[PDB]
């Protein structure tokens, strides 16, 4: 099999931290505590495309 | 406290007079107090030049005491230190500095700077916390560019304040690993945060013998050693580790035999198998070897570090049960912030942790692991194509990308190979780029052939058309008998007479082998040839006999050039055993268009003695196994691959002529057939005739004749009589194993492959002749070993179409490229020089092998087993 985070023909969320750090994550899994879904079910390409546009600043809410 | 300066300040507070830093010489040494003040002076100097909080400082420096001071000075200024190897090529250094775009760039010139002016007190600054960056380090990236891992203060403190370091084992530590590699994080901070001494090894590459000296002479108590370099030093210099208490060995899989050399029942020296990627801060797991009983043949990576959390997970992100394989994910406080300037790749690899604290994240290693019976984690290889070479983490895609962007190269694959000695290294297989419409070397390729032919023909007397200079067999290196060469020539003459030729143009006339028998009973016989010595010989020869003096014309010009030749005058253009000396497919296409303009309506181009590309590999394996019968199957395939690329003659697949004929609407018929006769040589076995007729010829359409396979449908020649009766005379027999190639194989000693019961094309024609049929034999598009035979009621109508039938879409490679054969031999050298100027030395592969095509599997993916050995 292939790894679920590199599935390509797979369904994904984009989670975000309390520190606004983004995480790609497959829809079948049990969503972890302290993460909220900002990008509803989608393909990997458009999920990856979301992270480029929306993360931008990678600092973990020290100043940001 | 939650920063490195704050914890370092606690050490200097207790032990200001204790030794902190020792030089490579052994003569100079700095105390904690002296190192603190020295680092403070650098921190003030950095502040003067504009370095503040959350800034990046590039340290383009060799391994030294000044570098240890500089990293402390950088951290004391609230900044983030980024080591850059000064022995890297300037292309790589400028690439990292561009991606980083740092606030400041320190180099060797920091030593020359006068620091005595600045104060020796703390800089104070804005308050730094745990989540602020300590350093950046660059790993190999799969895309092409390198990716910098952003590491924080608490990540370093997670590693550095593990309870395992709370003892006297790291009193004197050797600092020898490169600053760019993250083992340096262990080497610096473990002793510096516990009152120990950092013994700085000298700059550059240090072999096993040179480390063995320093370990013993400096009085080293603790060590990092890569698994490969650990194996060499422990084999040859086991006496060096007498005063050593702890050795942390890892990077690659650790040799159990190597550990057993050092570890004893008393347990004064302990060896630790240290696992961890860069993204989890040096060490994620550890397995301690105190006694030799612990050294197993599996060599487990062991249990987690204090700050680490190890999850063996399946394809659905659930925890795997005991003794079952899963992919390793590393949680805990060692997990890095992410990759610098790559948010999607960070979100891909640094993922949400379902087992740890709510906010926390989990790094995806891509390492296969398993919990054993004893409860220790084992390492079981790797999921993706990542591999380690001489300690360094290498992603093959980084190599592929650098190769792929060069001029004469289309594709590339890079794989590891274990040599006869034992050490792992890289080999890059590359295929060259094939531009349409020739290259600069195309004209130079023709001029070399001209120079060869001029030297052959000039000087070196006889009659017209009866001389065969001497052709040698590729199998034996002996001469081909002149009886076989006469029959070869007479088959071409018979075919021209059969077409009822009157006005002939022979391109590449030569010494006049065809001119002699054909010109006497012809209305006109024109002959072009690019070698002037032959034209002048023939012009003297035809001058003597006045019968063909008025008829014959002899021009000295290239086949490509149409200048001065009659337009729509001739009824046949001969290209017999000349096409092979052309540089490329575009040149062949151009000369055929020229030859087509020569023909009046109804005429034809006769292309004879064409080298078959479909059976080139079976020809060359036969020649090689004949000349070198002792060579193994792998050595043959390696030798044949070179022979294909080094071939100086042009070799054309039959599909070229069908593809050529579709664009040309004037060409109404294409007759492709095998060579006739029972002679057993390379000419008869691997060459063929092509006839291309013009618009008003009216051919026999043999493309849509009802077919039958040899193996399946019609078992034997008795069944053929039955099948020809049912189908009513018209039947084409397919998938017939070519007996000519079977005979070639047994004589040369090749294993080969085909089905049972081969037929000789000549015997099949003779068999058909007895039963009142004409058998038209041709190549099989399905297989090289097979051939097709179209059986029709006998007649003298020399004008056929669609004897050869293509099967499936196969224009992958119609012709080879002899003009580029010299550039192909220069590529292995040239690409090594190109990658050495761009990349670090470990990324440059050992050997670069060229191939005309990458061997693919049946499904589509790359077939690694077929790739030739070096
Ligand atoms: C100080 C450590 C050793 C250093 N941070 C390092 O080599 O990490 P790197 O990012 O270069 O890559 C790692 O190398 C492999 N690996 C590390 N220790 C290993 C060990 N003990 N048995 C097998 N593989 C090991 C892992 O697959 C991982 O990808
Ligand atoms: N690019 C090119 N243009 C014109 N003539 C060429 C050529 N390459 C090779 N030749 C000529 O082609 C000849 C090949 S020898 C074959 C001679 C003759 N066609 C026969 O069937 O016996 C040589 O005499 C050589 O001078
Ligand atoms: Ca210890
Ligand atoms: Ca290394
Ligand atoms: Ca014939
Ligand atoms: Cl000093
Ligand atoms: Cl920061
Ligand atoms: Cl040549």
């Amino acid at each position: 099999s292939v790894n679920p985070f590199d599935d390509e023909d797979g369904e994904f969320y984009v989670l975000v931290n309390d520190e606004e750090q983004h995480s790609l994550w497959p829809t079948f899994g049990d969503v972890p505590d302290g993460w909220r879904i900002v990008f509803g079910p989608a393909g990997r390409a458009e999920s990856v495309a979301y992270v480029e546009e929306n993360w931008t600043d990678m600092r973990p809410k020290s100043l940001r | 406290v939650g920063t490195i300066p704050e914890r370092f300040a606690a050490v200097v507070a207790e032990q200001p007079e204790a030794v902190a830093l020792v030089a490579a010489d052994g003569e100079e040494s700095w105390t904690y107090g002296e190192l603190d003040r020295w680092a403070n002076r650098i921190a003030h100097h950095l502040h003067a030049r504009g370095v503040g909080r959350q800034h990046r400082v590039a340290l383009v420096m060799e391994r030294s005491p000044l570098l240890v001071a500089a990293v402390l000075g950088t951290l004391k200024a609230g900044a983030c230190y980024v080591p850059v190897e000064p022995t890297w090529p300037r292309a790589r250094i400028d690439l990292v500095l561009a991606d980083l775009d740092p606030a400041l760039v320190i180099d060797e010139r920091l030593a020359e700077e006068d620091l005595t002016g600045y104060p020796t007190r703390p800089l104070d600054t804005a308050d730094v916390g745990g989540e602020h960056l300590a350093y950046l380090m660059y790993t190999s990236g799969s895309t092409g560019t390198p990716k910098g891992v952003e590491v924080s203060h608490r990540n370093v403190l997670s590693l550095a304040l593990d309870p395992c370091w709370a003892d006297a084992d790291h009193q004197r530590v050797l600092v020898h690993a490169p600053p760019t590699f993250d083992a340096s994080t262990y080497e610096m901070w473990v002793p510096l945060l516990h009152g120990g001494a950092a013994v700085v090894a000298p700059p550059g590459k240090l072999d096993a013998a040179r480390l063995a000296t320093l370990i013993a002479e400096r009085g080293v108590t603790a060590l990092w050693l890569p698994a490969g370099l650990f194996d060499l030093i422990t084999q040859h210099h086991p006496k060096s580790f007498v005063q050593v208490r702890e050795v942390w060995a890892g990077g690659d899989v650790l040799s159990p035999a190597a550990v057993r050399r050092l570890v004893r029942d008393d347990g004064t020296l302990t060896v630790v198998n240290g696992y961890g990627p860069t993204e989890t801060t040096t060490f994620a797991a550890r397995y301690r070897m105190s006694a030799p009983a612990r050294c197993k043949d599996p060599l487990p990576i062991g249990e987690p570090m204090a700050g680490s959390r190890l999850y063996a997970l399946d394809d659905r992100l659930r925890q795997v049960p005991q003794g079952v394989i899963g992919e390793l994910y590393v949680g805990g406080d060692g997990v890095a912030r992410g990759y610098a300037n790559h948010p999607p790749l960070t979100s891909e690899r640094f993922v949400a942790d379902p087992f740890g604290r709510p906010g926390e994240r989990m790094y995806r290693t891509g390492d296969l692991v398993r919990w054993n019976h004893d409860g220790q984690l084992e390492f079981l290889g790797r999921v993706d194509e990542q591999v380690k070479i001489r300690g360094f983490r290498v992603e093959p895609g980084e190599i592929r990308a650098a190769l792929r962007k060069r001029d004469g190269v289309a594709q590339a694959v890079v794989v590891p190979r274990t040599d006869r000695l034992g050490e792992r290294r890289l080999v890059a297989y590359v295929v060259p780029e094939v531009p349409a419409g020739a290259d600069e070397d195309s004209t130079e390729h023709v001029e070399k052939w001209r120079a060869i032919y001029d030297s052959m023909y000039d000087e070196t007397a006889t009659e017209i058309g009866n001389d065969f200079t001497g052709w040698k067999s590729s199998y034996t290196r002996d001469n081909i008998p002149l009886s076989e060469m006469r029959r070869w020539r007479d088959s071409v003459v018979e075919e021209v007479r059969g077409l009822r030729a009157r006005r002939i143009l022979e391109i590449g006339v030569g010494s006049g082998l065809l001119l002699g028998p054909l010109a006497p009973e012809a209305e006109a016989y024109w002959g072009t040839d690019f070698s002037l010595p032959v034209i002048e010989r023939l012009e003297v020869q035809v001058g003597t006999d006045p019968c063909l003096k008025e008829k014959v014309s002899l021009r000295c010009q290239h086949a490509d050039v149409a200048d001065g030749l009659p337009v729509k005058y001739f009824d046949t253009v001969i290209l017999n055993s000349v096409v092979q000396y052309f540089p490329d497919a575009a040149y062949l296409s151009r000369v055929l268009d020229v030859a087509l303009d020569r023909l009046a309506p109804g005429g034809r181009i006769l292309v004879g003695d064409v080298r078959n590309y479909g059976t080139l590999r079976e020809f060359l394996t036969a020649v090689h196994h004949a000349q070198h019968p002792q060579d193994s199957a792998s050595a043959v395939r390696a030798a044949v691959e070179r022979a294909v690329l080094a071939e100086k003659e042009l070799v054309i697949d039959p599909d070229f002529f069908t593809e050529w004929a579709r664009t040309r609407p004037d060409v109404v018929a294409v007759d492709i057939r095998l060579k006739p006769g029972a002679d057993q040589n390379e000419l008869t076995r691997h060459r063929y005739e092509v006839i291309l007729h013009k618009q008003p010829s009216q051919p026999l359409r043999l493309a849509d004749v009802r077919t039958a396979n040899w193996g399946s449908e019609v078992p034997d020649l008795s069944g053929l009589e039955t099948a020809l009766a049912r189908h009513g005379g018209r039947l084409r027999l397919a998938r017939i194993p070519n007996a000519r190639l079977v005979s070639e194989a047994v004589q040369c000693g090749v294993p080969t492959n085909v089905g049972g019961t081969p037929l000789d094309p000549h015997e099949l024609a003779s068999w058909g002749g007895q039963r009142g049929y004409s058998v038209h034999c041709t190549w099989s598009a399905e297989a090289p070993g097979w051939f097709e035979a179209v059986i029709i009621p006998v007649d003298s109508g020399h004008c056929r179409d669609g004897v050869y039938r293509p099967v499936g879409p196969r224009p992958r490679q119609l012709v080879n490229l002899p003009a580029a054969a010299r550039r192909v031999s220069r590529l292995p050298s040239w690409l090594r020089e190109e990658l050495a100027a761009e990349l670090p030395e470990h990324l440059v592969p050992g050997d670069i092998v060229v191939m005309e095509r990458l061997p693919l599997t049946t499904n589509g993916k790359i077939d690694h087993s077929r790739l030739p050995e070096v």
